[PDB]
């Protein structure tokens, strides 16, 4: 999937400002494909907009985004010292294969997953990873396996649909292997031939609705809920 | 869509037609709260049109 | 439109439903993209909405 | 069927002006009932406005027309020299019986059929005339067969629809007789008693389809297409 660019990595501004925010690909790319985040750093992230137009649960109605086919975007109405974080952008390739802008940090002038496992192996070396569900059903939804450098762009290590279809980066394919159980409401992510590049911090992440279920959830072609994340490293 | 038969010999045919249980599906995938389907041949043809029933 | 029986004998009728296999017909003729027809009796009714199907 | 009469019959104008033509009969009429048609002198007629209203394939936007009942009409937006032509006006009877406007001449200021046997006869005598058909299902549409006097108003000889119900004029019937062949392609006219009446230039025309086959053609009550025509004459 295709190579993105956000517009600005950062950014200053004061108070009572809007925002725009301008995330951009190769090709033009169809608009209930994106959605946008933000995190503090600390936090894990937070779920703010869709499809380029459409707005999540739980807010404000200040964050509001625009724009179509090659260009995407992401404006704001306000801007405060509360929302003093970095902003994502990321989409579900045809190739089923999210893709990441490279975060845009505002700065201000003046139910749950639990990973398992994280910490430090040798360069070359093995190791494994799970994760584990709270509070929903495991079954449902695509779960994605995701990756971060500390005040980085992001990279979207893999993710698996619940039908088997995986999905891998071809640099770090094969290097990895993953697993799941829903019966076990739980993931697995086996790991070996590991270099600097792995030296980041990692997130479970569960995605997307397949088609059918009972419940109160819709979905969206956005993430459903983030986990904690938590770090990894080689050393000698 | 359509077919009809080269190879000869008789055939038999299946499909399906969809029963939300929630709205935001029917919008959400389909984008019309509206259905009509019409399933046709010479001899057999019939329309289908579905609303959410829980 | 209506009838009823005066000859007092048993009686047989035919009907038909139009399918065009294109809208300009169903514009030209009837001016209308709507079906509906409803033939009626005390025991038999039926009502008919067809569209064209090529 | 009803008495029509044009307004007028000619006009002189000048280019880039509007020209207002109102073909008006005895009775109210109903409006999907005339069409409208051009001709340039040696040329075969050509097909314009249906309706009242409405506009024929291969066009322009600037001959529009209106009104309805007693009084129909056509207008147009723009003259210009190559209009140079006689306009007509031809209705089809409730007693189905064509119709025909007297022709109006624009003067400007400063598939196929094929016709056969077209000639001379002795009057009072006995003559035949055949049309014969290119590239469609002569099968379908109900046929006409037309005359017009040099630079004088149309007469509309005789038709037929393809089921059988016959219409001449009370004048000319019994004169002529018609028979038609689709398994042919072809049609025919033997006609007997002839006098300087039919002394004038005759046309095969395709009109109407009559309810239902596959194409695609779709049908107006107006003409489908003309013939190149032909003269026909008594003398001694």
């Amino acid at each position: 999937e295709i190579v993105l660019t956000q517009s600005p990595g950062t950014l200053s501004l004061s108070p009572g400002e809007r925002a725009t925010l301008s995330c951009r690909a190769s090709q033009s790319i169809s608009g209930y494909y994106l959605t946008w985040y933000q995190q503090k750093p600390g936090q894990a992230p937070r779920l703010l907009i869709y499809g380029a137009s459409s707005r999540a649960t739980g807010i404000p109605d200040r964050f509001s985004g625009s724009g179509s086919g090659t260009d995407f975007t992401l404006t704001i109405s306000r801007l405060e010292p509360e929302d003093f974080a970095v902003y994502y952008c990321q989409q579900y390739g045809i190739s089923p294969v999210i893709t990441f802008g490279g975060g845009t940090n505002v700065e201000i002038k003046g139910v749950q997953l639990v990973e398992s496992g994280g910490g430090l192996v040798q360069p070359g070396g093995s190791l494994r990873l799970s994760c584990a569900a709270s509070g929903f059903t495991f079954n449902i939804y695509d779960m994605h396996w995701v990756r971060q450098a500390p005040g980085k762009g992001l990279e979207w290590v893999s993710g698996l649909t619940t039908g088997g279809d995986t999905s891998y980066s071809g640099s770090v394919r094969g290097r990895f292997s993953i697993s799941r159980e829903n019966a076990k409401n739980s993931l697995y992510l086996q790991m070996n031939n590991l270099r600097a590049g792995d030296t980041a911090a990692y997130f479970c992440v569960r995605g997307v609705r397949e088609v059918g279920a009972t419940g109160g959830d819709p979905f969206y072609y956005a993430m459903a809920v983030w986990g904690q994340g938590t770090t990894v490293t080689v050393s000698s | 869509k359509s077919y009809a038969n080269n190879k000869e010999k008789e055939v038999l045919v299946l499909w399906g037609v969809h029963h939300p249980p929630n709205i935001g599906d029917q919008r959400a995938l389909y984008h019309t709260e509206n259905a009509y389907v019409s399933v046709v041949s010479s001899h057999y043809s019939r329309k289908f049109t579905p609303e959410i029933a829980k």
